[PDB]
C-alpha cells in the first residue's frame, strides 16, 4: 500500500506554467504506476496521462499533448506533473493516483489501468486577477435567518465559522461563485430562534489564508 | 544433393556469413511477427545527455510458432555442405557435396538449451572456437533428444533418468577434450541478465524463464532421485532484448492453457577456467548472442564464389 | 476518442433501497472497466475494476456487471455513506487514452418540503463602497430543483444574479439555496421595490419576498 | 602499464575502447584468467569471481564501442589487474584500492592523539601526506600519526595517497572540543 501526499495550492497568471509533485510512502515505488487526473469545479474527472515507472515512460491525453509533462524521482519516489502555458481553463484540482503493477523489478508487469491509490488534490488556480482578502458585510435578521456575505476574495478558499466554531446547528455556507470581475464572492447563513436575537450575539469568522486575511463580523438585528 | 568427388575444402563455422544473413532475417521475422507494446533502445553518442528512443505501439496477443526456413544460393554463389557425420566446424572437409539449399531451419531463439534443432548423427558433439579459452561458448550436439515440456502453469518437466544419461554422455566428451584425468562438474548460471541465467524461450507468444538449477548440479568421474525434474519458471512482460540492447514490454497471457513440448537436441555451455591446478572441470548453462543458435544447425554449410 | 455516457445524471434514492447505475462505452472496451465513488472534497475513491472485481475495503453491496460496450454498478441496500457521485472509466486501448464518463450523481430521496424564503437588503457598509447586492435565501427544501426570479418595480430581472446551492443535508435531506441580485449603487437609488419570486413543488403558488429601499 | 587508484567504499569505472562505435563481443578478466563479466550478444553475463554482486558494465554505451567494468562498494582485495578482451586485443588496467581510517570516530580533546591508518592491498608501498583544517602537515607510509591535537585542528581534514605517480584523495572529520577555562 503506498500513500500518496501531493504538494500544496498553486495560483498562477494564464500562461505560466506551474510544476505540482506527489510523494509517494510505504511500497516499492516502482512497482507502481503513477496517473495524473483533474478536475474543473462543478466538473467530472479527466485522465491527464499515466507514467509507467520502471520503464520511466509516460502516455498523454491527446487534447493535453505538448504541454503536460509526467515525471518521477526514483531516488526520492516523487512524481511530477509539469503543466506549459496555462490557461484560465486549467484551473481545476490536479489528482495523483497510483496502482499496484506487480513485481516490476523481476519483470512482471500487468500495465493496470484503474488507480486505487489517490492523492488529497492540489488546487491549481489560473487567473488575471490578484491575491485579495474579502469584504465582510452582514446578513442581518418563531425562527430567524441571518448571516454574512463574503464578497470580492481571490483566491479559493475561504473558510467561515460561527461564534469561533461554538455554533454550528443551522449553518449554511454555500459553495462560492466566481463573478465577472474574476472575483469570488459567497454567503454563510444560520438559521436561529427569534426570541434569542438582542440577547445572544452572533459573530462570522472568515479566514482567507491566501491573503493571510481574518475578518470577525458581528451581525446584530436591524 | 550432389556429391563432389575427390574435393578437400576448409570450413569455418565461426566465420561463416550464412550465420550472419540468417540473424538479420530472424530480428527481421521478429519485427512483424512478435510487437512490443513499448521498446527503449538507447543513444548515448552524444558528448553528453543520453536519448533513449521510446517507440509505443499496438501489440496484438498472437500465437508464434517457428517454421522451418531453407536458405538457398544467393545470386552468384553455391552452396557447399559438409558429408562427415562427426565433423566439428572447423577445418579440412574431405566429403563435401554442392547442395541447392540448406535442411529445414526452425529460427528457434533461447537461451541455454537448444530446441527443436538437429541431432548428430553419431556420437554427441562439442564445439568451440576455442576450447582454452574459458570465455567462448561450447556448442552442445546431443545425438538423442530429451523432451522439455512447459505450461504457462509456471512449470517445466524433464525426465530425470534421460537428463542424467545425458549429463553422462557430455561428460564423457568434455573430458575427452579436457583430460581424461577430470573430474566433470555442471554449475548453475553464475550470474547476468535473467535471460542468460535462467533458461529462456517463447511458447506461445509468451516468455519464459526456467530456473535450470537442478539441470545443471552434478559432478562426473569424481569416486567410484525423483522420475521427473521440474523446473520452477515465470512468464514475464518486461524483457531484455536479444536483437539489440535495449527493453520491450509486453502485454500479460490471455490464454489459461499455454502448452509446448520441445526436445532439447543441444546445449550451450561455458567453461569457468582460471589458474587452479586442481584437476575438475566447471561447465554453466551459457547463450545470449543467437548467432550461436544458428551456428549450432549451419556448421556444415559454406557460401563460396562460383 | 472513446466517449463514456452515464446514465441518469442524478438518481433519487430512498434509503435503504436499491440502486441500479448505468455506463454505456461508444465502442467495446471490452470489461476494463472501473466505478469511483467521490464525496465532496475528497478524492475519488475506486469501487471496482475489471467491470465486476471488487476493489479491497469496498462491502459486498456494491457490485459491478456487464462488458463490451454496456455496464451496470447495483447497490444493493443504501446506506447513509453511499450517497455521493459515481464515475466510470475505460481503460481498454493502447497507447492509453483513458477516458471517464460525465458521473452519476445519487441522492437520499425524501418527501416534498417547501423552501423558507429570506431576503436580505444590502448593508449600509457595502452602499458605501458602491454596490448593493441584494440576498435571496431558500432554506431547508426538498427536491433541489426550484426556479428564483428577481423583480424590480415589477420588471422581470436576468443577467445580474448569481445563485449557488448547498451540498445535501446529511440529516434531514433537503438543500438550501441562495440568490444574489449585484446592481450599482447608482442603478440601485434609481429603483423602489425588489423582490425576489420563488416558484417550488412544494408551494401552492409562487411565493415573493420583498422590501422598499429606504 | 595502465593504472588507476580507487578508494574503499567508492565506485569505479574501468574503460574498454574498440576501434569502431559497434557492440561487439567483449570480456574482463583478472590475473588469475577468472572471469569477470562480458556479453553475450546484447546480454550481460557475469562470472564467478568474487566481485560478482559487485560489477556491472553500462549497455547504453556498447553501441558506441565502450565496454567498462564498473566495480561499486569498492574492497581492498579488488586490488588486481583487469583486463578487457575485444577485437582480438587485450587492454590491461592494474587497479589499487585504498583506505583511511582515524583511530577513532570518538570527539577528541586539545593535546590528545590522532592516529591515521592507511589499508593498502598486498604488494603497494604507498605515501601519504594529510593536512589539518590549520596547516598543519603530516607524512608517512601505512601510519601516521599527531602526538598532540589543537583546537584548530577540529574540522576536514584532506590525506592524499600516492601511489605509481597517481594519486587518490581522502577527506576524513575530526572532532576536537573547545573547553571553557
Ligand atoms: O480530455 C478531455 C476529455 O475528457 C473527457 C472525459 O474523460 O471530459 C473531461 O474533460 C472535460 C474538459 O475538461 C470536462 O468538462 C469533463 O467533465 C471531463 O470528464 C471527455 O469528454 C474529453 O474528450
Ligand atoms: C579420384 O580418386 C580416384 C580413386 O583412387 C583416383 O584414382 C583419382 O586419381 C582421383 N582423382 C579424380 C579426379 O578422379
Ligand atoms: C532527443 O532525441 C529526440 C529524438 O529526435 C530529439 O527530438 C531531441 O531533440 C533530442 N534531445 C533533446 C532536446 O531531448
Ligand atoms: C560422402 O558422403 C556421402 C553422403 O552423401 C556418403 O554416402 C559417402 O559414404 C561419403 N563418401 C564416401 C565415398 O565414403
Ligand atoms: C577439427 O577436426 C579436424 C579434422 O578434420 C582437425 O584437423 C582439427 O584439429 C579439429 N579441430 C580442432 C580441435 O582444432
Ligand atoms: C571425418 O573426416 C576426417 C578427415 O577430415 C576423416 O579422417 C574421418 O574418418 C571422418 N570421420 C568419420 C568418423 O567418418
Ligand atoms: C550417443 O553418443 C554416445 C557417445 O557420446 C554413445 O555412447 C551412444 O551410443 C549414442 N547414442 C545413440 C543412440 O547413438
Ligand atoms: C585460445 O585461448 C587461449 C586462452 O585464452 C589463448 O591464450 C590463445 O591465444 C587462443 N588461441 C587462439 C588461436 O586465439
Ligand atoms: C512430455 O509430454 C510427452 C507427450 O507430449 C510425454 O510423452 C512425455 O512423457 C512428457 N515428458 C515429461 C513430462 O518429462
Ligand atoms: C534457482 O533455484 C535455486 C534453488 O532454489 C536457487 O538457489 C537459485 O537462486 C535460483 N536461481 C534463479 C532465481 O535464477
Ligand atoms: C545440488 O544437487 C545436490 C545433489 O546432487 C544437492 O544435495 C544440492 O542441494 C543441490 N544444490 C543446489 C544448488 O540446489
Ligand atoms: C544417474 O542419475 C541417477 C538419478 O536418476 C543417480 O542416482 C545416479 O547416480 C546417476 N548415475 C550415474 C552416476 O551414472
Ligand atoms: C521429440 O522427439 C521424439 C523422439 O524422436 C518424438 O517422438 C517427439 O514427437 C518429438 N517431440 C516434439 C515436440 O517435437
Ligand atoms: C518445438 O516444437 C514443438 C512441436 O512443434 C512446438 O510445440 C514447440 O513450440 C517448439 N519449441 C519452441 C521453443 O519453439
Amino acid at each position: 500500500e503506498v500513500q500518496l501526499v501531493e504538494s500544496g495550492a498553486e495560483v498562477k497568471k494564464p500562461g505560466s506554467s506551474v510544476k505540482v509533485s506527489c510523494k509517494a510512502s510505504g511500497d516499492t515505488f516502482i512497482r507502481y504506476s503513477f496517473t495524473w487526473v483533474r478536475q474543473a469545479p462543478g466538473q467530472g474527472l479527466e485522465w491527464m496521462g499515466r507514467i509507467i515507472t520502471i520503464l520511466d515512460v509516460a502516455h498523454y491525453a491527446p487534447h493535453l499533448q505538448g504541454r503536460v509533462t509526467i515525471t518521477a524521482d526514483k531516488s526520492t519516489s516523487t512524481v511530477y506533473l509539469e503543466l506549459r502555458n496555462l490557461r484560465s481553463d486549467d484551473t481545476a484540482v490536479y489528482f495523483c493516483a497510483g496502482v499496484y503493477e506487480g513485481e516490476a523489478d523481476e519483470g512482471e508487469y500487468d500495465n493496470n489501468g484503474f488507480l486505487k491509490h489517490w492523492g488529497q488534490g492540489t488546487l491549481v488556480t489560473v487567473s488575471s486577477a490578484s491575491t485579495k482578502g474579502p469584504s465582510v458585510f452582514p446578513l442581518a435578521p418563531g425562527t430567524a435567518a441571518l448571516g454574512c456575505l463574503v464578497k470580492d476574495y481571490f483566491p479559493e478558499p475561504v473558510t467561515v465559522s460561527w461564534n469561533s466554531g461554538a455554533l454550528t446547528s443551522g449553518v449554511h455556507t454555500f459553495p462560492a461563485v466566481l463573478q465577472s470581475s474574476g472575483l469570488y464572492s459567497l454567503s454563510s447563513v444560520v438559521t436561529v430562534p427569534s426570541s434569542s436575537l438582542g440577547t445572544q450575539t452572533y459573530i462570522c469568522n472568515v479566514n482567507h489564508k491566501p491573503s493571510n486575511t481574518k475578518v470577525d463580523k458581528k451581525v446584530e438585528p436591524k | 544433393e550432389v556429391v563432389l568427388v575427390n574435393v578437400t575444402e576448409n570450413f569455418n563455422m565461426w566465420k561463416n556469413d550464412m550465420v550472419e544473413q540468417m540473424h538479420e532475417d530472424i530480428i527481421s521475422l521478429w519485427d512483424q511477427s512478435l510487437k512490443p507494446c513499448v521498446k527503449l533502445t538507447p543513444l548515448c553518442v552524444g558528448a553528453g545527455s543520453c536519448n533513449t528512443s521510446v517507440i509505443t505501439q499496438a501489440c496484438p496477443k498472437v500465437s508464434f510458432e517457428p517454421i522451418p526456413i531453407h536458405y538457398c544460393a544467393p545470386a552468384g554463389f553455391a552452396i557447399l555442405k559438409c558429408n562427415n557425420k562427426t565433423f566439428n566446424g572447423t577445418g579440412p572437409c574431405t566429403n563435401v557435396s554442392t547442395v541447392q539449399c540448406t535442411h529445414g531451419i526452425r529460427p528457434v531463439v533461447s537461451s541455454q538449451l537448444l530446441l527443436n534443432g538437429s541431432l548428430a548423427e553419431e556420437e554427441v558433439v562439442i564445439r568451440s572456437v576455442n576450447f582454452t579459452d574459458n570465455a567462448k561458448t561450447i556448442i552442445v550436439q546431443l545425438n538423442t533428444s530429451v523432451e522439455i515440456n512447459c505450461t504457462g502453469a509456471g512449470h517445466c518437466n524433464i525426465a530425470r533418468a534421460k537428463w542424467n544419461n545425458t549429463l553422462k554422455q557430455i561428460a564423457s566428451k568434455l573430458r575427452e577434450q579436457f583430460g581424461n584425468n577430470k573430474t566433470i562438474i555442471f554449475k548453475q548460471s553464475s550470474g547476468g541478465d535473467p535471460e542468460i541465467v535462467t533458461h529462456w524461450f517463447n511458447c506461445g507468444g509468451e516468455f519464459f524463464y526456467c530456473n535450470s538449477t537442478q539441470l545443471f548440479n552434478s559432478t562426473w568421474f569424481n569416486s567410484t532421485g525423483s522420475d521427473t525434474i521440474t523446473l520452477p519458471c515465470r512468464i514475464k512482460q518486461i524483457i531484455n532484448m536479444w536483437q539489440k540492447v535495449g527493453k520491450a514490454m509486453y502485454a500479460p497471457p490471455i490464454s489459461g492453457q499455454i502448452r509446448c513440448s520441445s526436445n532439447i537436441t543441444g546445449l550451450l555451455l561455458t567453461r569457468d577456467g582460471g589458474n587452479s591446478n586442481n584437476e575438475s572441470e566447471i561447465f554453466r548453462p551459457g547463450g545470449g548472442d543467437m548467432r550461436d543458435n544458428w551456428r549450432s544447425e549451419l556448421y556444415k554449410y559454406k557460401v563460396v564464389k562460383i | 476518442d472513446i466517449v463514456m455516457t452515464q446514465s441518469p445524471a442524478t438518481l433519487s434514492v430512498s434509503p435503504g433501497e436499491r440502486a441500479t447505475l448505468s455506463c454505456r462505452a461508444s465502442e467495446s472496451v471490452s470489461s476494463d472497466l472501473a466505478w469511483y465513488q467521490q464525496k465532496p472534497g475528497q478524492a475519488p475513491r475506486l469501487l471496482i475494476y475489471g467491470a465486476s472485481t471488487r476493489a479491497t475495503g469496498v462491502p459486498a453491496r456494491f457490485s459491478g456487471s456487464g462488458s463490451g460496450a454496456e455496464f451496470t454498478l447495483t447497490i444493493s441496500s443504501l446506506q447513509s455513506e453511499d450517497f455521493a457521485v459515481y464515475y466510470c472509466q475505460q481503460y481498454n486501448n493502447w497507447p492509453p487514452r483513458y477516458t471517464f464518463g460525465q458521473g452519476t450523481r445519487l441522492e437520499i430521496k425524501r418527501t416534498v418540503a417547501a423552501p423558507s424564503v429570506f431576503i436580505f437588503p444590502p448593508s449600509d457598509e457595502q452602499l458605501k463602497s458602491g454596490t448593493a447586492s441584494v440576498v435571496c435565501l431558500l432554506n431547508n427544501f426538498y427536491p433541489r430543483e426550484a426556479k428564483v426570479q428577481w423583480k424590480v418595480d415589477n420588471a422581470l430581472q436576468s443577467g445580474n444574479s448569481q445563485e449557488s446551492v448547498t451540498e445535501q443535508d446529511s440529516k434531514d435531506s433537503t438543500y438550501s439555496l441562495s440568490s444574489t441580485l449585484t446592481l450599482s449603487k447608482a442603478d440601485y437609488e434609481k429603483h423602489k421595490v425588489y423582490a425576489c419570486e420563488v416558484t417550488h413543488q412544494g408551494l401552492s403558488s409562487p411565493v415573493t419576498k420583498s422590501f422598499n429601499r429606504g | 602499464k595502465k593504472v588507476v587508484l580507487g578508494k574503499k567504499g567508492d565506485t569505479v569505472e574501468l574503460t574498454c575502447t574498440a576501434s569502431q562505435k559497434k557492440s561487439i563481443q567483449f570480456h574482463w578478466k583478472n590475473s588469475n584468467q577468472i572471469k569477470i563479466l562480458g556479453n553475450q550478444g546484447s546480454f550481460l553475463t557475469k562470472g564467478p569471481s568474487k566481485l560478482n554482486d559487485r560489477a556491472d558494465s553500462r549497455r547504453s554505451l556498447w553501441d558506441q564501442g565502450n565496454f567498462p567494468l564498473i566495480i561499486k562498494n569498492l574492497k581492498i582485495e579488488d586490488s588486481d589487474t583487469y583486463i578487457c578482451e575485444v577485437e582480438d586485443q587485450k587492454e590491461e588496467v592494474q587497479l589499487l584500492v585504498f583506505g583511511l581510517t582515524a583511530n577513532s570516530d570518538t570527539h577528541l580533546l586539545q593535546g590528545q592523539s590522532l592516529t591515521l591508518t592507511l589499508e593498502s592491498p598486498p604488494g603497494s608501498s604507498p605515501s601519504v601526506q594529510c593536512r589539518s583544517p590549520r596547516g598543519k602537515n603530516i607524512q608517512g607510509g601505512k601510519t601516521l600519526s599527531v602526538s598532540q591535537l589543537e583546537l584548530q585542528d577540529s574540522g576536514t581534514w584532506t590525506c592524499t595517497v600516492l601511489q605509481n605517480q597517481k594519486k587518490v584523495e581522502f577527506k576524513i572529520d575530526i572532532v576536537v572540543l573547545a573547553f571553557q577555562k
